[PDB]
């Protein structure tokens, strides 16, 4: 009964910005954890960022440090990913995953169709 | 509407003479009592000085209303709007520095001239605005019509959004501070009294150790809420110095000797605690009634001079009975301040009866 | 300075008895109450007992009532904690802390000066040497890049063991795991090395397990299959 | 009978961050709460006494506040020496001191996926009669990762022991070692031996296996 939908994307000039929104229906975003993944057309599924409950913090990968920012909305039951200072190497489909485990084990099962973010 | 201008000015003259008599009474009581001059006293004194500056010229408004239209020149009307403006903004900034001083007195000459300078800045901005627009054949004096309107709008935005919300924030902080301080003395006296009854009922199943730990927490907070200052702290050192004496004997199972040390709990409670909890209650209730005077002079300054001001702006940017009911409200506030001082302000009620029995 | 040291810690059998000392120098026991605070290995702190030397009042925690005995000696400025019937949950580090007396400010400074404490471990096993086994670098695991090695010790009873790699000539990449307790009452430890696989056939890797309580030094080699 | 609950079990921030740790007592404990800092392998040190006054000797970056029964320790600027364990403690009486669960302040880091290796037991241990299979997870962040054992596509429980190394000095990551310890006749009854790991930096679970 858990479905997930993402928005945003499109064509972005280098040095630009974007703000994706990921929201799930049938399951509350609160008390679970949110994660963002890249999928290049020629590469493997790469990690971007993970958001925990409330205010323990968010963790980003080695390529999106500083540029990316994750925000949560438990009342609206969604998350936002803000991309700044873009590069043409960042052209990938952004998948949105939810951690099923409360202890942040990484039980990643409920994926999404994702949005395509492309540069120039 | 000739009857409106016919029935305003006798009431205007009576509130004028009553206000000038009452405020000149206020200034001779300052002129006699110059010893306990608090910062509240001098701020309300400067408010009284602005009040007697406004109070002299309501006969000009009365004979302007009685003739049916304005009589004197436009500069006289500009001066009348200027002195009404310095009265309003003098009251605003004097209550603002009242909020300043009561915040820095509760929560933890030059500024009077600063208030007067801001008032005369307001007087200049209403000096450049006022003109006798003889509309519909009647030579009334109403201010009406690019940079001047924007300057007036930003001055209105500053002098309404900063001080009114500042009043709301500071006065809600004070009435959530002085109510919680009075509340903190209530449950501290409650569990020092309620749990002492539990100890005398604790021969059943050894509820002694559960009871005094509630009193150990409460009497530590009451100690945290000068030779007289030495006796306040020292009265609680033997109070919980015999709580742990009745807790040391509670650890060893001596319930009978715990009750013997519980009889000494009431002795220090009456000789050291009940004396100073009442003495702190009277001082706390004294300062919460002086706030009620400060709250009342603020809340009636925004219930009288503010709805007349918000109807002046809508009639200048672009129903006459709504204008008429507001035009008697702000002008009533000059005499309404000494009315509120005798029946709410507890300090003024003392020397007013002393002057009447002099 | 004023300071507190502890002593008497060691290894006892279950159901045994042990008396830790707590020597305080610079200050007197009759002016400050003395506490024993217990930290289980890997778990949080827990208070055990206290003694008030002036008033003679002692108190215990609920898990240690009857089994534990606390005392003090003002002549040597020492406090003693005597334990009988030490069950398997009683292995921990014991700290000796001081605390002021009411009234005044020394009661507010709760546990201002601590001691380093002693380790008290209870177990029914005896001292024996570790058994070292090679964790072989299988060739199919990341061929052409970097591989992982290691030698695993399985059954050794005292905690402090020392594992070195290539006689101390290797420092980059070695991860020596903390020793875990098995169900058999002994300890198992692993020390792994990540090397580049191009130097697997050229360079040799030697691990030295040094066990001073058993006086056992094992040099076992690790080689790919 | 007074329980203190420390809300952040594990806390991650870098140098220069401002961190807050909250503790809540069951009953009222007045203003008698202390905050202790324990480095690994050392005795705790008193930072805050009476829930607001910093101790004589500690730096001034540590602060304390009380709101009813909710106590708060705030470090305005984190330092390399500030990474340790923090305990809240009520001290209403000598015989009623209870400590918090503890808050471990680690180093904020980029997420690294674990390197997964599997070591079958050498013949020596096998010949012994008791065999141990090792699954090593090297150089990952954060700490929260799970390992499961799928012997002949069947999960195992109660036979695996995990040992986790703390943060390194150079790269400040974690490393895990899951050891499955079992007998000889049960090992020679099975063919496929796998360990499957899940981590927050990992999209699909990594299974490393062998056939013996
Ligand atoms: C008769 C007199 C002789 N003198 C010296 N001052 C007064 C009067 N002063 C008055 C109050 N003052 C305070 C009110 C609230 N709070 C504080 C305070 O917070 N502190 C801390 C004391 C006050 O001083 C009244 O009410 C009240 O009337 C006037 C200035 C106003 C009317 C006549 C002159
Ligand atoms: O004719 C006078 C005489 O002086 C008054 C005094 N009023 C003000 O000084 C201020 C004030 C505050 C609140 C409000 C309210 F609308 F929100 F209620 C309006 C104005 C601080 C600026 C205003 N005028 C005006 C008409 C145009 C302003 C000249």
């Amino acid at each position: 009964q858990v479905q997930l939908q993402e928005s945003g994307g499109g064509l972005v000039q280098p040095g630009g910005s974007l703000r994706l929104s990921c929201a799930a229906s049938g399951r509350t975003i609160s008390r679970y954890a949110m994660s963002w993944f890249r999928q290049a057309p020629g590469k493997e599924r790469e990690f971007v960022a993970v958001a925990r409950r409330s205010g323990d913090g968010a963790f980003y990968a080695d390529s999106v440090q500083g540029r990316f920012t994750v925000s949560r909305d438990d009342a609206k039951n969604t998350v936002y990913l803000q991309m700044n200072s873009l590069k043409p190497e960042d052209t990938a489909v952004y998948y949105c995953a939810i951690d099923s485990d409360t202890f942040y084990s990484g039980s990643y099962d409920y994926w999404g169709q994702g949005t395509q973010v492309t540069v120039s | 509407r000739q009857f409106s201008r016919a029935f305003v000015p006798i009431a205007y003259s009576l509130i004028c003479v009553f206000g000038l008599l009452g405020n000149i009474l206020v200034v001779i009581t300052f002129a006699f009592y110059k010893k306990a001059r608090s910062m509240t006293d001098v701020y309300l004194a400067n408010m009284a000085i602005a009040d007697i500056l406004f109070a002299l010229t309501l006969p000009f408004w009365a004979v302007s209303h009685a003739t049916g239209a304005w009589v004197f020149s436009n500069a006289t009307c500009k001066l009348l709007k200027g002195i009404y403006a310095i009265n309003f903004n003098c009251g605003m900034w004097l209550l603002t520095c009242i909020a300043m001083d009561r915040y820095i007195a509760i929560v933890q000459k030059i500024i009077c001239l600063v208030v007067w300078g801001l008032s005369v800045i307001i007087s200049s901005s209403t000096f450049v605005f006022n003109q006798k627009y003889n509309t519909q054949g009647s030579d009334v004096c109403e201010p009406k019509y690019r940079w001047k309107l924007l300057m007036l709008g930003l001055e209105l935005l500053f002098g309404f959004f900063i001080p009114l919300m500042f009043m709301i924030f500071c006065y809600t902080a004070i009435v959530k501070t002085l109510r919680r301080q009075l509340a903190d003395l209530e449950d501290n006296w409650e569990t020092l009294n309620d749990n002492l009854k539990v100890i005398e009922k604790a021969d059943n199943a050894a509820q002694v150790k559960d009871a005094l730990t509630k009193m150990r927490a409460a009497a530590l907070d009451a100690q945290k809420a000068s030779p007289e200052m030495k006796d306040f702290r020292h009265g609680f050192d033997i109070l919980v110095g015999q709580i742990d004496d009745a807790l040391k004997l509670a650890n060893e199972g001596k319930v009978k000797e715990a009750q013997a040390a519980a009889e000494q709990l009431k002795t220090t409670r009456n000789a050291y605690i009940q004396k100073y909890l009442e003495r702190a209650r009277s001082t706390l209730q004294k300062e919460v009634k002086a706030i009620r005077v400060i709250i009342a002079v603020v809340l009636v300054f925004l219930a009288c001079q503010i709805p007349h001001n918000m109807v002046l702006l809508v009639t200048a940017a672009n129903i006459a009975y709504t204008k008429t009911v507001t035009e008697v409200l702000a002008f009533l506030h000059c005499c309404l301040n000494p009315v509120l001082y005798a029946f709410i302000g507890q300090k003024f009620r003392n020397y007013f009866l002393k002057i009447l029995k002099d | 300075e004023v300071q507190l040291v502890e002593s008497g810690g060691g290894l006892v059998q279950p159901g045994g008895s042990l008396r830790l000392s707590c020597a305080a120098s610079g200050f007197n026991v009759v002016d400050f109450s003395l506490h024993w605070v217990r930290q289980a290995p890997g778990k949080g702190l827990e208070w055990v007992a206290y003694i008030s030397s002036s008033s003679g009042s002692t108190s215990y925690a609920d898990s240690v009532k009857g089994r534990f005995t606390i005392s003090a000696d003002t002549s040597k400025n020492t406090a003693y904690l005597q334990m009988n019937s030490l069950r398997a949950e009683d292995t921990a580090v014991y700290y000796c802390a001081r605390w002021g007396y009411w009234p005044g400010e020394p009661w507010w400074k709760a546990f201002d000066y601590w001691g380093q404490g002693t380790l008290v471990t209870v177990s029914s096993a005896s001292t024996k040497g570790p058994s070292v086994f090679p964790l072989a670098p299988s060739s199919k695991s990341t061929s052409g890049g970097t591989a992982a090695l290691g030698c695993l010790v399985k059954d050794y009873f005292p905690e402090p063991v020392t594992v070195s790699w290539n006689s101390g000539a290797l420092t980059s990449g070695v991860h020596t795991f903390p020793a875990v307790l098995q169900s058999s009452g002994l300890y198992s430890l692993s020390s792994v090395v990540t090397v580049p696989s191009s130097s697997l056939g050229t360079q040799t890797y030697i691990c030295n397990v040094n066990h001073k309580p058993s006086n056992t030094k094992v040099d076992k080699k690790v080689e790919p299959k | 009978d007074i329980q203190m609950t420390q809300s952040p079990s594990s806390l991650s921030a870098s140098v220069g961050d401002r961190v807050t740790i909250t503790c809540r007592a069951s009953q009222s404990v007045s203003s008698a709460v202390a905050w202790y800092q324990q480095k690994p392998g050392k005795a705790p040190k008193l930072l805050i006494y009476s829930a607001s006054s910093l101790y004589s000797g500690v730096p001034s970056r540590f602060s304390g506040s009380r709101s009813g029964t909710d106590f708060t320790l705030t470090i305005s600027s984190l330092q390399p020496e500030d990474f340790a364990t923090y305990y809240c403690q009520q001290y209403l009486y000598y015989s009623l001191v209870t400590f918090g669960q503890g808050t471990k302040v680690e180093i904020k880091r980029t997420v690294a996926a674990p390197s997964v290796f599997i070591f079958p037991p050498s013949d020596s241990q096998l010949k012994s009669g008791t065999a141990s299979v090792v699954c090593l997870l090297n150089n990952f962040y954060p700490r929260e990762a799970k390992v499961q054992w799928k012997v002949d596509n069947a999960l195992q429980s109660g036979n695996s022991q995990e040992s986790v190394t703390e943060q390194d000095s150079k790269d400040s990551t974690y490393s895990l070692s899951s050891t499955l310890t079992l007998s000889k006749a049960d090992y020679e009854k099975h063919k496929v031996y796998a360990c499957e790991v899940t981590h927050q930096g990992l999209s699909s679970p990594v299974t490393k296996s062998f056939n013996r």
